[PDB]
């Protein structure tokens, strides 16, 4: 329904009435909060871990040559 | 189908790509997921239509088998 | 006829030949003469020449592609008529020997068993006897052995 | 240009069709 | 148009009021 | 089932050994495209032997066998 | 004799005959490639 | 309700009656066949029209025939 | 209540575990048993189970009307319907075969069906 | 008759939601209604026909009134090549400001018309909004009149007798001479008096038409027989349409080809066509014996047509009675002929544009071709459906013994088996050749394609005078007796048109056109196979030898005898609809791409890309989707937003249909049982009671509901694409 609402509002020239990052925001705050905890884990709740389990959660962009291996996946 | 489409588009839009000498990330589909993936029209146009360009232009190239299998699989 | 011309005299056809060699040579340029990549791409280049030379005698559209005439004109017999006759000879053979074998199986004690487990000697006998199927079929037609009678065939109520 | 009167004349004749339509519908 | 007010009266009528009346009428008709 | 899986795995290793650019790929992992299927020249299907690098022409593989074999220490 | 009966079963004879057929057509196109007419 | 009819080619095999999950059918005495009995459909008010009876009938064509008719609570198989 | 119900009574020597036609395991009493079911088919499905698995033959199925009327349904005559029994009058017989049924054209704008001889 | 539906006690007694659905779905199957008699059936149909006609005149009225009130007809007349005609105003309070601006056409928020009404109305002489409006009022009166007639003819004294309704000879005389003939004569009157004057900038209307003679010579030539006078001084090739500049005086001509400005048929050709047609129909409608002791008996004609060999048995003996006594036979023939007419309208109107400047309105051309081919497709499926219904409900074998109709059933297996053969042949070889082409093109060798020249169709173009292919036959031969005979009449104008590559008159055809024509042949044969098999097996098969006893539509005969899903003749209708949609798809795709390529001036694109199926997917569907799917996007929206939204809506509706077509009833009935359980056990909610027990849709209902979603989605998807792709491109 949120997609159909959005298709309808965008088609009617009503971008400010959409579910989007720039209109009516639906932030996955629990997923965002869990990303933060996993980013803060190394040296804290995983004291002997030097770096995050995954760069998907946060911290650095890993490149091999010029190409991105992994980086934070913002929700 | 929706899981692997979510994966393909999110990774191309927001993760995979090149990092220049300056250190600016250019993603494969240049961050279009956030504003396009909130409508079905955005999925149809910015995902299926836009990304099908490679498979339908594959004839006379080494990827032509994918073009043939794309049509064969539709059949 | 301006729509169709002999491919030999067709500029679009010559252009297509040149384009296909150029594409193969643009690929070949990334390989070092004696390499398998070069030799494989050179083989394809040689066959491009042989193909376009072979299709030269065909009629070509403005697209520069060979167009086949199938109207019965004997000047184009090689395009359709001769392949057509060969097709019908081969498939008439397949159908005829299939019918021959099927008729054999219905004389046996377990006809259905001979459809899923072939009597290979009998299959070979009928398969090798297909080469004069048009005469064989004519002889069965003349003798009233080709067709079942309307009386003897099961039908649903009208 | 079609005047207000012309649009309202159309509406009364469409009303008449409405009346006659209901009469037919009710009988069928 | 000349009578540019009319769509403001007739579109709600044909679009909201009359369909509700028709649904209400048909509901009673098919449930009695 | 295990017998069949062993034939399939064996196949993947043999295609790696005999019809692949794996050895060349080890020396240029970012530049060379992994390839372990070569098609025969017939009815023009040799177009599918792509310019993958490492001194062969073949189909680019996406199974990740080269990355597996490199992790396993196969040289 | 039982193995020969098996090798006479529909799917085996179909597989072998169509293999043979495919082989002939493939080999004709290997030696006589790009035959668009007779 | 559904209509269930028994035609004269019934061989009194009882298979339709055994198959009926609604007890619509029963076997009745009859001199017309060697079995000495014919299918009967006395309780078609209970017939759901499942055609398990027709599936079970060995005669060619069917000796028992189910004509699906006007739906009822019973025939629609409703437990509400 | 508002709709027709079905009472199924039977007797058992043992306390057999059986499957409810509404799903799940039940234990029948070593003696008289009474189940209320929404559908005749549920009662008969249970009756088939009782007969085949537990060799219980004395089951009786009733229709309870919301008025309060109790109609004995099964086995109607006391004998199972697939056993031929004297006193049963044939219902639904058509003479000859289905092949002798008339055309719908012949029966159009009439009460008659194609099988009405 | 004390609960909906009043016409079916069997449905009215149903305690479930099925009662309502089946009430709606069977409301017009008058034959099956409680206590229906033949006399009451006919009388009900006759009165319903008046309702339907009145609806056509109200709809037409709406179109005239909306264009008069909200359109830009007057502004469009002034500049027909640049100005976009308006359908009607938008009043939608869900519109944002950006959408109001996007749909602003001048000073009004409006839809553009793609119906070709402005082109048609302009061609027939309408020049201002008051004339359109007068039309609207005039047609509201016609609607009201037909509603009065409809009402009158179900009043006891005005109910016509069954014998009246079966007076074939009279109805044919009147319909031929009167309905076709006199209508065409009267229409000729309009073209000569109003449309042709309007074309030459001379205003003739109700105000002056008594005084203003449509020809200088008057009716003196017509009674003296000096008819050549009416063809003298045609409109010059420099004529500016709607003006006297280069205007002639002729009212009846045989110029052939097109008005060079309007790229449409000469109005004086269309006047003379309709005069010729009017006379042919007036003469044709004096064939049949009525009340004056001359003419033919239709039975006497039919009964006489028995070949003496006995090869058609009793020939047409009994056919008269069979046809006269079956409304379904009548509806079948009527739908069959009307379908063919609708297809011919589609083919002839694109090729020989009747309406001024409509050749330049590309969206309208595409819209009209597609609209009419889908109507033609629906009509031919319906024709065969009523053919099947006829065989079950009305066909009496005894009354058709050994006649042509009975003989069809006698060799139904021969007919079905041969349709199966031709369908298989076309399917194997058409798909085969396309796939051959796709593979060799995919491997970079388009010169290996099998590109068969449509030489028979090219030869036919040459017989009508197309010089392009190098054939010198009949009208393309200067010395042919065909050529010389027509040289002084239509041939110069016709040859100019047919040898012009810019118009749609005998489009140049090549291998692309060969392959898709075999695709079209495949679709016609397979759709026909399904519908004919449906009709000839409607009465019974080996699987169900008593099928006629179960009627046209029933779910199945259960899982016995191997299983019998979709065995009814109705199920053949259901299956044929998919093939009809598929086939009209191929036809309309072909028409549209061929025209997009022509209109772009890139005929080479179609010619090269049409010979393999990736060409269609890439260069037709993918390429032309771009304007449509950008109707709205993150950056904003434009006037194509509505087609973009409709496009997605239609894909949704199509896909929703799959649910009904793939998932069958038992799944749903079990699920509904749990929902009924939940409702009754939920506090507060369980105070509210359904009156109708909720049940899953019936087996046949779901086929119909699934097919409707499929069909609606199919049509709306293509409508949105064909309009937005063409509108977006030009
Ligand atoms: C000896 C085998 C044989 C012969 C002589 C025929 C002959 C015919 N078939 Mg039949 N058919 C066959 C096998 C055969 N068929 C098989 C195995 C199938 C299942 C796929 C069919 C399915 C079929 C359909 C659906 C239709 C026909 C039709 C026809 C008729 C028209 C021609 C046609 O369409 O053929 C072409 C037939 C096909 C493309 C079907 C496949 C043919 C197979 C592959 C050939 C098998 C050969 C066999 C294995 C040889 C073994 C012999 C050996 C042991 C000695 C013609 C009477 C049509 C008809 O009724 O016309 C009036 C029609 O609509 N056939
Ligand atoms: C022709 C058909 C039609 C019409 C004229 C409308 C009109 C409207 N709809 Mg839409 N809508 C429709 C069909 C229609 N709808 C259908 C079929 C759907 C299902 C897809 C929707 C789904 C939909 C949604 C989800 C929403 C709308 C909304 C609106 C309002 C937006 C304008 C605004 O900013 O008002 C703002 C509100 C007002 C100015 C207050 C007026 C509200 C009514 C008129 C109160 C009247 C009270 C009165 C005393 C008693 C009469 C009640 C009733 C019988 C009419 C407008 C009233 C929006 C809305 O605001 O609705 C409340 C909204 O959120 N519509
Ligand atoms: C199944 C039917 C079939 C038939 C009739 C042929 C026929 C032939 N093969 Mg082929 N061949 C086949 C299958 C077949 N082959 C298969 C499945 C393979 C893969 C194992 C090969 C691999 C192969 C090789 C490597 C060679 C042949 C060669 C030949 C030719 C030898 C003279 C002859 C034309 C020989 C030839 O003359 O080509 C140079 C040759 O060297 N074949
Ligand atoms: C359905 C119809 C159809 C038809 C009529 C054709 C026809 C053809 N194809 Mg195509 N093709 C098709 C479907 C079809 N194909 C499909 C579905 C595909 C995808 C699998 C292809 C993919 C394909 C490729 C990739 C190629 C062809 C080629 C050919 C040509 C082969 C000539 C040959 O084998 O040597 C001659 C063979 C004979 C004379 C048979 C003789 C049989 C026996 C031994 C004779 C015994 C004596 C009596 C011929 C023009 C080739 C070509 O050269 O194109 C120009 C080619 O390279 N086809
Ligand atoms: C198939 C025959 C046919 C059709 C479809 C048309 C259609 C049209 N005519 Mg044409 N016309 C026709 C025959 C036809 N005419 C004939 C035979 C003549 C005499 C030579 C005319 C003379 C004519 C003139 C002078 C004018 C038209 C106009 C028109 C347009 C508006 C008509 C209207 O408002 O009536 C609405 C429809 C009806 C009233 C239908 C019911 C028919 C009734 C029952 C019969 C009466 C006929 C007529 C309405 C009144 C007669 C007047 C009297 C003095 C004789 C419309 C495009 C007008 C226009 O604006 O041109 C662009 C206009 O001024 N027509
Ligand atoms: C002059 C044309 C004509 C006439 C007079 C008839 C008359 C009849 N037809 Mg025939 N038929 C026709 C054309 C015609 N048909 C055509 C063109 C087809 C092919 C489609 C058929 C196919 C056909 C079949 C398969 C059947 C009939 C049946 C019948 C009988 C009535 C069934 C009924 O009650 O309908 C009631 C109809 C409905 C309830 C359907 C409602 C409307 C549909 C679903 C469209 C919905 C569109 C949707 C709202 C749009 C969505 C918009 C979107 C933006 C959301 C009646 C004798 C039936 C019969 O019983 O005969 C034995 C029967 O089974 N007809
Ligand atoms: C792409 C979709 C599609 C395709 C290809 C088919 C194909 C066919 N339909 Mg079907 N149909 C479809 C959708 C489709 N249908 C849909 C959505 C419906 C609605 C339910 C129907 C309903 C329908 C009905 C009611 C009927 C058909 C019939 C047919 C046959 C028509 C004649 C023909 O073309 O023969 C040529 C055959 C084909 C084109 C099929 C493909 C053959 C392939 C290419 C050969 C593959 C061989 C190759 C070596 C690969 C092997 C694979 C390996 C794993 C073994 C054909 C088999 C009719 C029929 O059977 O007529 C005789 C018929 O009466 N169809
Ligand atoms: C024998 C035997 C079989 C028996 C099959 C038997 C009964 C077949 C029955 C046929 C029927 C009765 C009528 C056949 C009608 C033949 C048609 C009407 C062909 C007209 C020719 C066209 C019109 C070509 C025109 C043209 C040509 C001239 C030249 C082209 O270039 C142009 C075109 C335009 C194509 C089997 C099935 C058992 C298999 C077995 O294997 C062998
Ligand atoms: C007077 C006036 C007014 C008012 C008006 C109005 C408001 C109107 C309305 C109107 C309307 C509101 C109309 C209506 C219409 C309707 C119609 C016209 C319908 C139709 C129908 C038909 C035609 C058909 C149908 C049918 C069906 C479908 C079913 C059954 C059968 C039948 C066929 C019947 C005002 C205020 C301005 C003021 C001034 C004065
Ligand atoms: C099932 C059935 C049915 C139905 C049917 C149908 C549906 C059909 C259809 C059909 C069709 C749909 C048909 C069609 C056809 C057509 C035709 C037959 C045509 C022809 C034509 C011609 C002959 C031509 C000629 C020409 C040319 C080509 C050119 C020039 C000119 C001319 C004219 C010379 C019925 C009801 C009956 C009844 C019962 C059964
Ligand atoms: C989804 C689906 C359902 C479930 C859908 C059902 C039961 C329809 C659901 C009701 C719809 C949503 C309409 C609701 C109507 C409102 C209550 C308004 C009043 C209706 C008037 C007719 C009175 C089936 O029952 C079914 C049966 C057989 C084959 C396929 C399917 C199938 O695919
Ligand atoms: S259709 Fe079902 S319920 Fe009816 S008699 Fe047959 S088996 Fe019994
Ligand atoms: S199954 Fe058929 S034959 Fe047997 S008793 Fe029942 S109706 Fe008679």
């Amino acid at each position: 329904g949120l997609y159909i609402h959005n298709d309808t509002m965008r088609a009617l020239g009503r971008a400010q009435d959409m579910f989007s990052d720039t209109a009516i925001q639906l932030q996955p705050v629990l997923a965002q909060w869990i990303q933060q905890i996993h980013t803060l884990a190394p040296g804290n709740t995983a004291v002997n871990a030097l770096a995050t389990a995954s760069y998907a959660f946060g911290a650095d962009t890993v490149t091999v040559g010029s190409k991105i291996a992994m980086m934070p996946i913002k929700l | 189908s929706v899981v692997i489409f979510h994966f393909s588009w999110k990774m191309q839009s927001d993760v995979w790509g090149t990092v220049s000498s300056n250190g600016t990330v250019s993603h494969i589909t240049g961050g279009n997921f956030a504003q396009s993936a909130i409508t079905i029209n955005g999925w149809l146009r910015d995902f299926l239509w836009a990304q099908a360009s490679q498979v339908i232009q594959s004839y006379g190239s080494s990827l032509s088998a994918y073009g043939l299998m794309f049509l064969g699989a539709h059949f | 006829a301006d729509v169709l011309t002999t491919c030999q005299q067709n500029e679009a056809f010559h252009k297509r030949e040149a384009n296909e060699i150029r594409q193969l040579q643009n690929r070949q340029s990334k390989y070092d003469a004696n390499s398998g990549g070069y030799l494989a791409l050179q083989a394809q280049i040689d066959q491009v020449h042989k193909r376009f030379d072979k299709y030269g005698e065909l009629l070509c559209g403005q697209d520069g592609l060979p167009h086949l005439i199938t109207d019965g004109d004997w000047r184009h017999a090689r395009e359709f008529t001769i392949p057509a006759i060969l097709f019908l000879y081969i498939t008439g053979w397949i159908g005829w020997v299939g019918r021959s074998y099927l008729q054999y199986t219905k004389q046996t004690k377990n006809p259905t068993e001979q459809e899923i487990i072939l009597d290979l000697p009998m299959a070979f006998k009928y398969m090798l006897s297909g080469f004069l199927w048009p005469l064989s079929a004519w002889q069965e037609y003349r003798s009233g052995k080709l067709l079942a009678k309307e009386d003897e065939i099961s039908v649903s109520p009208r | 240009m079609i005047t207000d009167n012309q649009v309202f004349v159309a509406l009364i004749m469409a009303l008449v069709c409405g009346y006659l339509a209901v009469k037919l519908a009710a009988q069928l | 148009m000349s009578a540019s007010y009319l769509p403001s009266i007739l579109v709600p009528t044909v679009g909201l009021i009359l369909p509700f009346a028709t649904m209400a009428i048909l509901f009673v008709a098919i449930e009695k | 089932q295990l017998a069949i899986i062993f034939i399939w795995l064996s196949g993947m290793y043999f295609h790696g050994a005999r019809f692949s650019n794996y050895v060349a790929w080890l020396s240029n992992p970012t530049g060379i495209k992994p390839s372990a299927q070569v098609v025969w020249p017939i009815v023009g299907q040799q177009i599918l032997n792509a310019d993958v690098g490492g001194g062969i022409q073949g189909i680019q593989i996406t199974s990740g066998l080269f990355q597996l074999w490199r992790a396993s220490g196969i040289v | 004799m039982n193995l020969k009966k098996y090798l006479s079963t529909a799917p085996v004879v179909a597989t072998l005959w169509l293999f043979l057929t495919a082989g002939i057509l493939i080999e004709l196109n290997r030696f006589y490639p790009d035959s668009l007419f007779y | 309700a559904h209509t269930v009819k028994i035609y004269d080619n019934c061989i009194g095999c009882t298979q339709c009656v055994r198959a009926c999950p609604l007890d619509v059918l029963e076997m009745v005495p009859w001199d017309g066949c060697k079995a000495g009995q014919m299918a009967s459909a006395p309780r078609t008010e209970d017939c759901v029209g499942c055609k398990r009876c027709e599936t079970a009938c060995p005669t060619d064509f069917l000796s028992i025939r189910v004509y699906l008719g006007g739906e009822t609570t019973r025939s629609m198989g409703l437990a509400y | 209540e508002t709709e027709e119900k079905y009472a199924m009574t039977w007797s058992s020597n043992r306390e057999h575990v059986f499957e409810m036609p509404t799903g799940g395991a039940a234990t029948m009493n070593a003696g008289d048993n009474l189940l209320y079911l929404a559908r005749k088919e549920q009662a008969l499905a249970l009756a088939t189970q009782l007969r085949t698995q537990f060799k219980i033959q004395d089951y009786k199925i009733y229709r309870i009307f919301p008025s309060g009327e109790v109609q004995y349904l099964h086995p109607k005559d006391g004998v199972l319907p697939y056993l031929v029994n004297e006193g049963r009058e044939q219902v639904g017989r058509i003479k000859a075969t289905i092949g002798k049924n008339v055309n719908p054209a012949q029966v159009k704008f009439t009460s008659k069906a194609t099988y009405d001889r | 008759t004390t609960k909906f539906p009043k016409f079916s006690q069997a449905l009215a007694s149903d305690p479930t939601t099925r009662r309502i659905w089946y009430g709606i779905a069977t409301a017009h199957d008058f034959e099956t209604h409680d206590g229906m008699t033949e006399e009451n059936l006919y009388q009900k149909i006759f009165a319903s026909h008046f309702g339907h006609l009145a609806l056509i005149f109200l709809w037409t009225s709406g179109n005239l009134f909306h264009v008069a009130w909200q359109g830009n007809f007057e502004q469009w007349i002034a500049n027909p090549l640049k100005t976009k005609p308006l359908a009607h105003a938008i009043w939608d309070p869900h519109f944002g400001q950006a959408a109001l601006k996007a749909f602003t056409r001048g000073e009004t928020v409006a839809n553009i018309s793609y119906s070709g009404l402005y082109h048609w109305w302009y061609t027939i002489g309408l020049r201002n909004n008051v004339e359109l409006y007068s039309g609207a009022l005039g047609l509201l009166v016609l609607s009201a009149v037909f509603l009065l007639a409809g009402w009158l003819h179900i009043q006891p004294k005005f109910k016509p007798s069954l014998s009246w309704f079966k007076n074939n000879e009279s109805r044919l005389n009147h319909h031929l001479a009167g309905l076709f003939g006199v209508s065409s004569l009267a229409w000729t009157g309009h073209l000569v008096h109003v449309a042709i004057p309007a074309s030459r900038g001379q205003h003739v209307g109700w105000d002056n038409f008594i005084s203003v003679a449509p020809h200088p010579a008057g009716l003196q030539p017509f009674f003296t027989g000096n008819w050549s006078v009416y063809a003298q001084s045609p409109d010059s090739m420099q004529h500016v349409f709607g003006t006297n500049q280069g205007a002639g005086t002729a009212i009846l001509t045989f110029l052939g080809g097109f008005h060079p400005q309007t790229q449409s048929l000469w109005l004086t050709d269309m006047a003379h066509h309709h005069l010729a047609i009017a006379v042919i129909f007036i003469v044709a409608g004096h064939m049949y014996r009525t009340n004056f002791g001359i003419g033919h008996n239709l039975k006497t004609i039919l009964e006489a047509h028995r070949p003496p060999s006995g090869r058609l048995g009793k020939g047409h003996i009994g056919i008269y009675q069979t046809l006269t006594n079956s409304l379904h036979f009548q509806l079948g023939l009527a739908l069959a002929c009307l379908s063919v007419v609708t297809s011919l309208v589609a083919q002839h109107m694109y090729a020989m544009p009747p309406y001024a400047y409509m050749a330049y309105d590309y969206v309208t051309q595409a819209a009209l071709y597609t609209h009419h081919q889908y109507i033609a497709g629906l009509l031919i499926v319906g024709a065969f459906a009523h053919g099947a219904i006829f065989f079950i409900r009305d066909y009496d074998p005894e009354q058709n013994q050994d006649n042509v109709l009975a003989r069809m059933l006698t060799h139904k297996e021969a007919i079905i088996s041969h349709l199966s053969w031709v369908s298989l042949f076309l399917g194997f070889h058409t798909l085969g050749l396309y796939v051959h082409n796709d593979v060799v093109v995919a491997f970079g060798n388009p010169e290996k394609q099998i590109l068969i020249e449509p030489i028979f169709a090219q030869w036919i173009q040459a017989t009508s005078g197309k010089a392009l292919y190098g054939f010198h036959v009949l009208l393309s031969s200067s010395t042919s007796n065909a050529t010389t005979a027509a040289q002084q009449l239509w041939l110069p104008g016709w040859l100019e048109a047919i040898n012009n590559e810019s118009n749609s008159l005998f489009l140049t055809i090549g291998p692309g056109d060969f392959l898709v024509h075999h695709a079209i042949a495949l679709g016609l044969h397979t759709t026909t196979l399904i519908l004919v098999k449906g009709a000839l097996d409607a009465r019974g098969s080996k699987l169900m030898p008593d099928k006629k006893d179960f009627g046209y539509s029933f779910p199945c005969d259960g899982p016995g005898r191997g299983g019998t899903c979709d065995i009814s003749a109705w199920d053949a209708f259901y299956l044929a609809m998919f093939w009809m949609l598929n086939t009209i798809g191929w036809i309309t795709f072909y028409w549209h791409w061929k025209h997009l390529s022509l209109w772009q001036g890139n005929v080479a694109q179609f010619n090269e890309s049409s010979t393999y199926l990736m060409g269609w997917l890439r260069d037709y569907l993918w390429l032309n989707s771009s304007p449509l799917i950008n109707g709205y996007n993150p950056y904003g929206m434009n006037s194509l937003s509505v087609w973009a939204w409709m496009f997605l809506f239609a894909h949704l509706v199509w896909a929703t249909g799959f649910m009904f077509l793939i998932s069958w009833r038992g799944y749903w009935q079990e699920l509904i049982e749990t929902l009924a359980w939940a409702h009754e056990r939920t506090p507060l909610a369980n105070l509210i009671k359904w009156k109708d027990k909720p049940v899953a849709l019936s087996i046949v209902q779901a086929r119909l509901v699934g097919l409707v979603h499929f069909t609606v989605g199919y049509i709306l998807t293509y409508a949105a694409f064909v309009i937005a792709s063409t509108a977006g491109k030009f």
